[PDB]
């Protein structure tokens, strides 16, 4: 069993989208699907759900036509519709199959998830520079290098080092917005034999705006 | 619609530690579920009808409750259990969600590794200037940091971004970053970070000398 | 004695060669003349069609030719049971259990024709009655006259081939070989005494008819803490299971009144009557009928909860009065429409009530189907595996006992009797008195 | 006739008292079953676990897995030929003794015996079926609340009985159905009318069924292929009265090994008991219950050669299990037996008749309950339960074809009711 | 119920090629599933049949892998590989969903069909033409416009007139074969008052190159 | 394997008609289906076991025989039923079908309405002039075209095509195109197409004048 979601990223304050769950692994019959959403840092809420002949449907006490739930039984897929999205419909969207034990309903197995932002804010790629240690530095046992991603939007970015292999002593910090911008940074910490004497290379992925970027860290002079 | 409540919104207990949260329900409620949720993946289902175990469980984990008052329980925490749980109701519609537990590793004190790093010359090509400091693997995850340019204190133009704990050594690190105009950088010398941390009374001084 | 007994248990489910083939004619025969009538049934309710295209433009001489068509064949069907077969009038079942008691003869050559060609008229007419009746009479007439042709002599001949006859007469009926075993060895039996019926024979003789039905006819689930729901709506149907029964009773008497025995006030009575269904089988449809129709619209909820409340009261005063009044035809199918009519009914409200519940309507329109069988008939059972038969949904099985045991308790405590032995009764006290 | 008319307008007025009780017995059945259930799953689990631990040496865990299906065994045998004898073996037939007032429910004796002697049996992997325990229990269940709460007359002593016995059948098979059938076809008194309320029966039924639940598709068969299902049944009914002989004649046998003397019963006991904690390790398919095999038997996986094996064998250790008088059915071992002839004779009928599209997993369905046909004689409550199991109705009119060809061909070369001749062996003997 | 087959055209003798057949409208697990076909203007052979878990594949009397029957039920969909071409298997593939009456089996619901042309020419696709009357018609109750499909390959392209909307009054006929390219034409009638003052237009669709061509007919 | 054989192979009859065509088959069979194959259109089943009509399929059809002969006949025939016939056994294995019997409808006579057509521009512009000549809907079928230049009869590189038999007029139709290079068409003015079929004794011309 997994469940697929896509649909989901940035729209403006009264626009509207539609997001889409592909279901694979279960006859898509026979099982009640259902939307739950999760805004940032905060609770669990239902929206909704959806009966396998779509002749019950019901939604969480809503405003008429905000979400209108749907679904392909052919096609294998489950759709949410939402309107008049305004920031409140800024979260993290999880479609889920729903099951049950004695009868007191469950919700069985979910998506990963389709992230929604709701922003007037435009999307813009972002700047990565290093960060290299200072002037006056010391060479210890450890070193500490990094890359700022500043002046992006909408989330996500995706960092990496080395192009991944370089996974352990890697410290992606969360963004924070200002400005209708985000901005983030990323710490390495490899051996001083490491670095620089061989290569680190941080690896900037911004697919809203198609950014695909390397940044190399070097020593300053 | 039911109001369900958990205790201990954030909690710490060692790994082989007898764990137990709470979820409270504004009305009457019967057969609960609690799901484990882990940072970036979906949430799982857990326990389910009030006590019985999802197929993959271990046993260390149970469930008892009635009425308006139940308990998801770890007999042994280990590493693997630290998520966020929350409780679900669906004995009245509509269902209802907790705002979850975080549970998270309780480990020896650690203090924060210091690194200072100076704005970028690709930075200065544009008229900013941003200065990194980062406070990296340190515990508990309480620590003040604070800006001094040339000795002097500045607190406006900081922005700081804490992580969640690290799975490998259950620490905590943050990051603060001074921005910045460039012309407002190049004007003074001194650039320093003070993390002052439970773990030392006397804070551990990070800095640099433009010059 | 414990020295019978051992001699009993050692000679046990031997049946004589002799009664097991002649087990496999009745049933070759039961459904041939079951299948004969349905195609006659066809053949006559298509005709009627016909007629209402005919006359398509005129919209009151269509109602009239809607009216006519179906008080004409009424009327034959009355006439032929009046004069040559009132034994052979209302259902049969309970002519038949009679039959099996000894005590209500087998007039094979007068019952046969009439039963056969009467219902033919009457059915045929649109009228809201079950094709279960007439053969299952002639089902148990067509194994008397094997028996009498060969005159074969026994009483386990006797009980044995005029059970297997009645068996394979619902099995073609429903094409449902298990519903005429168990309605055999549940209510249609001598029910308070031992008697040598063969069931070797019961099951030879219900696959042969069912083979030559075969051969010319060619939902969600219910998870524990919903099972309350499925006794509610069975002692619903416990507590209307007698009323049913003593309205059927009472309309019985009440039409008695109309004609008093008088052949020709009782087939004239019996043309408004049939001509009244061919009339609702235009202009409302589903009030019209032995009611088979409406029971898959009913099990969706293509219908609504206006109609619903509709057809069942039409259908109930519908079927009072072409059984009660003693036409030719039975009260099984139309019990069988009754009983998912109302199951569906209160599945809606169900499923509106209790959200949390996730229900749907189907599964009380097919726990509700065989639940007025087990209110007014009293055999819950084979109710539940007719209705098993059809539409199997076992994750149900378990709501359609919990609903057919909950109305026959209700029918019980609320002061029911079983329907066929309350028609027998009255007819060896009328009889007698 | 005054008479019948007196009864028709009296039928079916069950005493309410009867009817209350009926739903105490189904609880108390139904928790009864399942705790043995729980029990029997319980060992099975340990016999297992037992066999990690020691998963190096391989002639060291295959005596392992003997010692502890024999030392579960042994304390089975012992059990059943100290505190209840009468409480070996099936037990069906017992309590249909019980309803013609020809035998004794010494319920106080027979709940524990049949409960742990069972949970050795059944736990060791014997070739036995939670039937024969759970009926017998069943009844006793049902009798002691007559007892107990000192009901009076016939109506409560044959139905509180039967409606035990019933809801016995239900909580093992999940069968509600299968449970009420089996007491009309089989149970009740079959020469005489007797007083059980089939309503009763309904609601021990039901009760017992929840309790069960509480704590826990084949194509279609055309016209021209029908025939394929009489010769199935032939087939059938000319085997069940051969392995009828060979169930009562391994009974005489087994009983010379020993002679009646408790010790060499129970050491055989531990024999039995030892090779199917033996064979269920190194070839799983020849023991157990069977409920193992058959949803893989309907699948058409087992190659042929594979099926003849499992047939042969099984015929072997079904027989060793039961006939030795260990606790346990012989209901559920049958089911799986003819699920293998089935599927054996359906891969025969795929490759002889292309043309016929078949798949042989239909002929695993129709010979799913067609021993229990020819054996033990009660098709009706058979068809039923693999319906209810299985609930494949398209396959509804080849199963009674089938059932039918068993029941025929089983009267007609000799063969009788198998439990009717297991008590008219008791009670012939206990007129001697 | 529909069954669209799709996957023919050209095949060098000794190559092979993957026909599929999409189901839809039916439970397309349930039943069998078979391929009949049917070389230029001759009868019908069958080529096999798989039941709906593809544990039963039956073929017809040939060599052991010439042809390979599959199904993926959670596509609705029916396969056909066939090697070793040669010009025997030239032909129109129908796919067909199998069913039963007393149990004589039989062949339900067929599809369109697919043309596989067993051929080491090069596909080729249309060129499509306008026949417009000449400049001396003397204006009838009637008007037959017609166009004309040349030198494609292989077989088949299909002709429609605004998209199906004129279905009545048209005839496309027979292709011919000339220097391995074939080549045919479709007329269709239409009242006077209808055209030049409305638009005709003739749909070409040649499948096994992918094209479609939308020519118009002008008055000249 | 078993095989059937169709008696009439191309039969023909008036509407009214009763119609009937066999199947022989060369070993015993039951059961036998008939399949109906209009032009351009795929097989419908039609009649099964042996006498049982597929649903649509009217009353006028119906089948019979048994072992190694078996009918479908057509009491009356109507023009709509204008199409081949196969019959198709699988009692045996493998499965098997007829030939065919393709039946064809006699009418009454029918004029052809002929049309004649000169190269598009589009062709031109490519080295080829095809001139093309419609027949559309006349019975019989025995028709002759024939191909004048300038006044001489031409008989080099011409192709013709017939429809099959119309389901619903029962109606024939024909194309003649006459296919020349662009120089071999330009060096003349006069082309027509000239038509002579049973409804008239003197044949249809069609021409056009490139000038
Ligand atoms: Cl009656
Ligand atoms: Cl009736
Ligand atoms: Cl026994
Ligand atoms: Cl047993």
């Amino acid at each position: 069993v997994r469940l697929l979601e896509s649909g989901g990223g940035l729209v403006q304050p009264g626009g509207s989208l539609k997001l889409s769950c592909a279901a694979s692994g279960f006859d898509y019959s026979r099982y009640w699907m259902s939307w739950v959403r999760q805004a940032p840092g905060k609770g669990l809420k239902w929206i909704g759900e959806i009966n396998p002949v779509s002749s019950t449907i019901n939604y969480t006490p809503s405003l008429k036509d905000k979400f209108i739930i749907s679904r392909d039984n052919a096609k294998d897929t489950l759709y949410l519709q939402i309107s008049k999205v305004r920031s409140e419909d800024t979260a993290l969207y999880y479609c889920a199959r729903l099951y049950y034990g004695y009868g007191y309903w469950y919700f069985d197995v979910w998506g990963a998830g389709t992230t929604v932002t709701v922003s007037s804010a435009k999307t813009t790629p972002p700047s990565v520079y290093p960060l290299a240690p200072g002037s006056a530095a010391a060479a210890a046992s450890m070193v500490t290098l990094g890359c700022l991603v500043k002046g992006y939007f909408p989330e996500p970015v995706t960092v990496t080092w080395n192009s991944g292999s370089l996974a352990a002593g890697v410290h992606t910090f969360p963004a924070v917005l200002q400005a209708a911008l985000y901005t983030l940074s990323s710490s390495v910490t490899v051996p001083s034999s490491s670095w620089p004497s061989e290569t680190v290379t941080c690896n900037v992925a911004h697919p809203a705006s198609s950014t695909k970027v390397d940044k190399k860290i070097v020593p300053r002079a | 619609d039911i109001v369900l409540t958990q205790s201990p919104a954030i909690m710490s207990a060692a790994p082989g530690d007898k764990v137990t949260m709470t979820c409270s329900a504004s009305s009457s409620v019967s057969y609960i579920h609690w799901y484990q949720q882990k940072s970036g993946t979906s949430p799982k289902r857990w326990i389910y009808d009030t006590s019985k175990l999802t197929s993959g469980v271990p046993v260390r984990f149970s469930g008892s409750g009635s009425g308006t008052s139940y308990s998801l329980t770890i007999n042994t925490m280990e590493a693997e259990d630290a998520a966020t749980y929350y409780c679900q109701q669906w004995s009245s519609h509509p269902q209802t969600f907790g705002g979850g537990t975080k549970l998270e590793i309780l480990r020896a004190d650690a203090a924060p590794t210091v690194s200072i790093f100076p704005p970028s010359s690709e930075q200065l090509t544009s008229g900013g200037a941003s200065v990194v400091c980062f406070l990296n693997n340190f515990y508990p995850k309480d620590i003040n940091v604070k800006w001094k340019i040339d000795g002097s204190e500045r607190q406006n133009g900081v922005l700081n971004s804490w992580t969640d704990q690290d799975s490998k050594d259950s620490t905590y690190s943050m990051s603060s970053t001074l921005t910045l105009t460039k012309d407002e950088y190049e004007r003074h010398n001194s650039y320093t970070c003070e993390a002052t941390h439970k773990t030392s009374t006397s804070p551990i001084v990070k800095s640099f000398n433009r010059a | 004695r414990r020295r019978q007994l051992i001699r009993q248990l050692l000679e046990r489910d031997k049946t004589p060669l002799a009664i097991l083939f002649m087990a496999a004619v009745v049933g070759t025969l039961v459904g041939l003349a079951a299948v004969a009538f349905d195609k006659g049934v066809a053949w006559l309710q298509n005709q009627r069609m016909g007629a209402l295209v005919h006359t398509a433009d005129n919209y009151p001489l269509l109602l009239t030719v809607a009216f006519l068509c179906s008080a004409v064949l009424a009327m034959f069907g009355y006439f032929l049971v009046r004069k040559y077969a009132p034994e052979a009038g209302g259902s049969g079942i309970p002519e038949i259990e009679g039959a099996l008691e000894d005590q209500r003869p087998v007039r094979w050559w007068r019952v046969l024709p009439v039963k056969f060609f009467g219902g033919l008229g009457t059915l045929g007419g649109g009228m809201v009655l079950g094709r279960e009746g007439p053969t299952v009479q002639i089902g148990g007439n067509i194994g008397r006259m094997v028996l009498d042709i060969f005159r074969l002599k026994g009483d386990e001949a006797r009980h044995t081939l005029l059970a297997t006859g009645a068996a394979a007469g619902l099995a073609a009926a429903f094409n449902a070989p298990l519903a005429g075993i168990l309605f055999i060895i549940e209510e249609m039996r001598p029910q308070f005494r031992y008697t040598l019926i063969s069931i070797k024979a019961v099951f030879i003789g219900v696959i042969m008819s069912t083979i030559m039905y075969r051969i010319f006819n060619h939902l969600s689930d219910a998870p524990l803490n919903t099972l309350w729901l499925y006794l509610i709506l069975g002692i619903i149907f416990g507590i209307f299971g007698p009323i049913f029964n003593k309205w059927v009773l009472g309309m019985q008497d009440l039409l008695h009144r109309v004609h008093g025995g008088n052949i020709t006030k009782w087939v004239l009575m019996g043309g408004a009557i049939g001509g009244l269904c061919g009339l609702l089988g235009f202009v409302a449809p589903a009030t019209s009928g032995g009611g088979f129709n409406l029971i898959p619209i009913a099990t969706a909820g293509n219908f609504s909860m206006g109609m619903l409340v509709f057809i069942f009261v039409a259908r109930v005063i519908t079927t009072l009065l072409c059984f009660s009044s003693g036409a030719p035809g039975g009260i099984f199918a139309p019990m069988l429409a009754l009983g998912t009519v109302l199951g569906t009914a209160f599945g809606m409200v169900a499923v509106e009530l209790f959200p949390q519940y996730h229900l749907e309507a189907g599964t009380f329109a097919i726990a509700g189907m065989g639940a007025l069988l087990a209110a007014s008939i009293r055999a819950p059972l084979t109710g539940i595996i007719l209705v098993l038969e059809m539409t199997c949904n076992y994750q149900l099985i378990l709501p359609m006992i919990i609903t057919g045991l909950g109305a026959t308790l209700l029918a019980q405590f609320t002061g029911g009797k079983p329907l066929y032995s309350a028609i027998l009764a009255r007819t060896l006290a009328k009889q007698e008195a």
